[PDB]
RNA sequence: CAAGACGGACCAGAGCGAAAGCAUUUGCCAAGAAUGUUUUCAUUAAUCAAGAACGAAAGUCGGAGGUUCGAAGACGAUCAGAUACCGUCGUAGUUCCGACCAUAAACGAUGCCGACCGGCGAUGCGGCGGCGUUAUUCCCAUGACCCGCCGGGCAGCUUCCGG
């Protein structure tokens, strides 16, 4: 029997708390795997047993538990477990250019926009969901939707603003047979 | 066997282990699930209605208002254990139950109540969750009538008067663990999780404190004795002055304070489902953001979100370009 | 066109007995070709082979490395070449309010090993304890560095290549600083993170036999 | 607010008060009558020396400077005088 | 062709997944590192530069790779999974997760997940300029 | 194996400095604020024409070095009219040592010193008072925490002070 193990942030302790029927619950009835929460290593341990449907079950439900850690909503993540063509790629805002302090703050604060605006109108075009942690950018759909994500994240912390994003990017969807 | 509601909520198809199945209109009519209602009507009737004499009911309200359980229970719930009390007077004598219920006995320890014992998933040093325990984790699982009762409050009177209360398992429970919320201003007990504001005294001053009874009759309770759970860091910050109108948000300090209406739209509080058939077909893996509403540009929030903001105490340093709201 | 994993050949890699599983795998070469043999094609390699894998009971975030020293007829000795953290445990660790304390000695043990040990600890928060930040001072954390190099050259130079490597397996040193440093600013996760080979001495056989057996 | 009496505040609000912002200045030191454990000699020290005072007849070391108090040592003994 | 071991035992091999941001490589080799058993770049299997770091591609050399694997006998694989590293991104792009996740499909044991990529303790200068990079 | 660079995460509305600025260990070198004081001198002070010291980046003279990046420049792509964007390469530079240069959105777009006019609790340093927990129940002081006060700090929140 073959297992993963997945960290825990202390900021995703109390969220996997509250969140932790909810994840425990697919994962053992859908792809019937085993699941613990090691207290004293702080991981998330998932586990291979009799009544696995198939491989590969195990590592959606790695990839489950680790968009949820990252911060995705734990429906966003049952796309994970039931969906195939839905990956999650990573990046920090500095990878794009390099900002200091409050620069990097403006950076982090109109990717978001009022409200959240932003972002959710970036999630409402590419299809995908975005989750800021501190300085650091998660992007979670298809291939193409995360790459169109991208590429409207990072002109957005490159300095353009929203508008030009916005228009930009809706054009995108209009030529890729969206 | 009596049923409260919280069988029928979990349609425990309990019928075929008693014959006594007996219950209130009141608690069957109350239900607001769908399924539940549905399955009403399919199931076999043998369930009779019935409503206690009501001296019972004076007796069971008197001895409830002494083991201190009186503000959390229903009407129901009385009229739940007046049935089950009056059908073990009925069936069975009644020199066997007890009155005038037993002194709790104190014993404090070290552990932080937000210590996640008795939760299934988790393991401090094996306890894993397999396909095989989801059936089997309901509680703390161990002759003619019995009760159904899944409320804490409901047990606990039950096995203080010494009446003996089963589960969905098919065999009686012999002990009780849970928690309850004590006041630290006027000392006096909840057995509603829920409620933030003493029924009391009104102040935001609950504290989480464990209990367990027995079958026999002993009920002992579990304090905390760890200075950092009566600290009072965070509890002195200066207030805004009162706001009113339709956008007013003031700090919530009474509990029957009248807040003005700010709903979410109902775009905006639907989440996406992936169990659904129809998911496939579906355009996006995800349901579309609420973007175009007024609630959208008001930035109305879920209750439920943000509660970990909530818990820092107001009188620290936020990071410099973000605002709570 | 033609096929060169028929003229390659499989050995044993075996681990010491320090160790309580012994067969770490297996590792292909190809044969002798007259001009070059095939002992000494894998004379210097590298096995990362985490601690799990090699005793059942111990925590699988370290990693041996060992490397292989001589050749028996489809076994290959393998001796203590380093150790390092999962990178993974790395990230973990490094939490934000609070110091982290790293310290670093170049050591030689008796019988002629010269090591470079890594220590990294990290200051704790106490039970009852309410700020949020958990530093130490600058005269705090140079008490801390000072007795974790005194602990780590203490415990290293006065023994051999074994007795070192038998207690870098369940971190005695590590239980050691944190026993040590608690008078000072209490210290949470502590761990000899890296040990390296500086220099080793002139290869013996008869000393190969005694770490095997 | 806006009714206080300045003219005679209370004991715990000047004990309160920095030692140059009171209504009068007074001083947070004192000088103690310091007692060796082995001899009989009566000393006085201030209670913020700022040096290493030495026993007259004994030469043993009374008090260590500090940042601020001086602490005595062990097995001394002191009374406040005055 | 192969070792000579029972069926019970596993001999395992160290799979090095690197995913570029403009291909995706897969490099199976011995638990050393030293001697390579087969590696099948994105660009073996698409015929087009626009598609050399697809997951699709991925995907295909990581059936090529596992037949090849049970071609000469490896049943069982560690992963070090990589991205570019040094100045540039740290974390590993879509291609790598496709080619564990098709690789793990294709009847391999999988072993353990590490995370090899370089990360400089501090670095040199960045590949754009202080104006920005990435359009 | 070598070379030159750079000291991430830890790193915070935390600290230090006159400002520009400042983050790998250890040792030396000389400074420094605050605090403490029933120490000393006794007006020695504030602000400053003139005059002086320091002053990011870029740049300029001499030497050394050149890993990365990279103005100029070479190509490749791109068009009714493209000569900027983009990709590969790459010079001065970017690094050091000795000289010059004296400018920045060199910002709080806010002289310095002194006084008075509301509240609050967090934080950094120093000091004081005090139950308790901890250094595997520490044998005593001592560090790490906890509660209050005082002083100078970096900030914050709240207010129909008045503008
Ligand atoms: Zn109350």
């Amino acid at each position: 029997e073959e297992t993963r193990k997945i960290p825990v942030p202390a900021n995703r302790y109390t969220p996997l708390k509250e969140n932790w029927m909810k994840i425990f619950t697919p994962i053992v009835e859908h792809l019937g795997l085993q699941i613990r929460f090691n207290l004293k290593s702080r991981n998330v341990e998932i586990r291979t047993c009799k009544e696995t449907k198939d491989v590969s079950a195990l590592t959606k439900a790695a990839d489950f538990v680790k968009a949820f850690i990252l911060g995705f909503q734990v429906e966003d993540a049952l796309a994970l477990i039931r969906l195939d063509d839905l990956f999650l790629e990573s990046f920090e805002i500095t990878d794009v250019k390099p900002l200091k302090g409050d620069h990097l703050s403006r950076a982090i604060g109109r990717i978001a926009g009022k409200g959240g605006k932003t972002k959710f109108t970036i999630e409402n075009v590419t299809r995908t969901r975005i989750v800021l942690a501190d300085v650091k950018v998660h992007i979670l759909g298809s291939f193409q939707n995360i790459k169109m994500a991208r590429t409207a994240i990072c002109n957005l912390i490159l300095g353009n603003p929203p508008s030009k994003v916005y228009g930009n990017i809706r054009a995108v969807a209009s030529r890729s047979a969206d | 066997v009596v049923a409260d509601a919280g069988a029928f909520l979990r349609h425990a198809a309990l019928q075929d282990i008693g014959k006594n199945i007996y219950t209130i209109r009141e608690v069957v009519t109350e239900i607001r699930d769908k399924a539940t209602r549905r399955r009403l009507a399919v199931l076999p009737y043998e369930l009779r209605f019935k409503e206690p004499l009501p001296e019972y009911v004076r007796l069971v309200t008197e001895f409830s208002k002494k083991t201190g359980d009186y503000p959390s229970l229903s009407a129901t719930d009385i009229q739940v254990l007046a049935l089950t009390y009056q059908l073990e007077a009925e069936f069975v004598g009644v020199s066997h139950l007890k009155q005038e219920p037993q002194k709790v006995k104190v014993s404090s320890s070290i552990q932080h109540p937000e210590t996640p014992l008795h939760i299934s998933g988790f393991h401090l040093p094996g306890g894993w969750i397999t396909p095989s325990n989801i059936k089997q984790i309901q509680q703390e699982l161990e002759v003619r009538v019995g009760c159904l009762t899944t409320d804490f409050a409901m047990q606990n009177v039950l096995l203080q008067m010494g009446l003996h209360v089963l589960a969905v398992n098919g065999m009686l429970i012999r002990e009780a663990r849970s928690y309850i919320l004590r006041c630290h201003g006027c000392f006096k007990t909840t057995s509603d999780m829920s409620r933030v504001f003493c029924s009391h005294c009104g102040n935001k001053t609950l504290k989480k404190v464990s209990v367990t009874v027995s079958d026999d009759g002993t009920l002992h309770m579990h304090f905390s004795r760890n200075p950092k759970v009566l600290n009072p860091r965070g509890l002195r910050y200066s207030l805004p002055t009162p706001k009113g109108g339709k956008y007013a948000i003031n700090p919530h300090l009474t509990e029957d304070q009248r807040f003005p209406q700010l709903r979410l739209s109902q775009k905006a509080r639907q989440k996406t489902n992936v169990f659904a058939p129809d998911y496939i077909a579906g355009v996006s893996p995800f349901v579309e953001n609420d973007i175009s509403s007024r609630s959208a540009t008001l930035q109305v929030r879920d209750s439920t979100l943000g509660a970990g903001r909530r818990r820092l105490n107001p009188n620290a340093s936020r990071k410099k370009f973000v605002k709570k709201r | 066109v033609v096929d060169p994993f028929s003229k390659k050949d499989w050995y044993d890699v075996k681990a010491p007995a320090m160790f309580n599983i012994r067969n770490i795998g297996k590792t292909l070469v190809t044969r002798t070709q007259g001009t070059k043999i095939a002992s000494d094609g894998l004379k210097g390699r590298v096995f990362e082979v985490s601690l799990a894998d090699l005793q059942n009971d111990e925590v699988a975030f370290r990693k041996f490395k060992l490397i292989t020293e001589d050749v028996q007829g489809k076994n290959c000795l393998t001796n203590f070449h380093g150790m390092d953290l999962t990178r993974d445990k790395m990230c973990s660790m490094v939490k934000k309010w609070q110091t982290m304390i790293e310290a670093h000695v170049d050591v030689k043990t008796t019988d002629g090993y010269l090591l470079r040990l890594f220590c990294v600890g990290f200051t704790k928060k106490r039970n009852n304890q309410i700020r949020k930040t958990s530093y130490a001072q600058h005269q705090q954390v140079r008490q801390i560095r000072k007795k974790m190099m005194e602990i780590m050259t203490r415990e290293v130079q006065t023994n051999d290549l074994k007795e070192v490597v038998n207690k870098l397996i369940p971190d005695s040193i590590g239980k050691d600083i944190e026993k040590a440093c608690q008078s000072i600013y209490p210290l949470h996760d502590v761990f000899v993170r890296k040990v390296k080979m500086l220099k080793k001495p002139k290869f013996e056989l008869g000393k190969l036999m005694e770490l095997h057996g | 607010p806006l009714a206080k009496d300045l003219l005679h505040p209370s004991p715990e609000e000047e004990k309160r008060k920095h030692k140059k912002k009171r209504l009068v200045q007074s001083p947070n030191s004192y000088f103690m009558d310091v007692k060796c454990p082995g001899c009989y000699k009566i000393t006085t020290v201030f209670s913020h020396a700022q040096t290493v005072v030495l026993c007259v007849g004994c030469s043993t070391v009374l008090c260590q400077p500090t940042g601020g108090k001086a602490r005595l040592t062990e097995g001394c003994s002191f009374r406040r005088k005055q | 062709l192969g070792p000579q071991v029972a069926e019970g035992e596993n001999v395992f091999g160290v799979c090095h997944i690197f995913a570029s941001f403009n291909d995706t490589f897969v490099h199976v080799t011995d638990l050393s590192g030293k001697e390579t058993i087969c590696r099948v770049t994105g660009g073996m299997k698409v015929k087009a530069d626009r598609d050399e770091s697809s997951p699709y591609a991925a995907m295909l050399a990581a059936q090529d790779v596992a037949q090849r694997c049970k071609e000469l006998g490896i049943t069982a694989l560690h992963i070090k999974l990589r991205a570019t590293g040094g100045n540039r991104t740290k974390t590993p792009g879509p291609g790598a997760q496709s080619a564990l996740r098709a690789l793990a499909r294709s009847g391999m044991k999988i072993g353990r997940i590490e995370d090899v990529t370089p990360i400089p303790s501090d670095s040199t200068r960045r590949k754009g300029g202080r104006r920005g990079r990435r359009l």
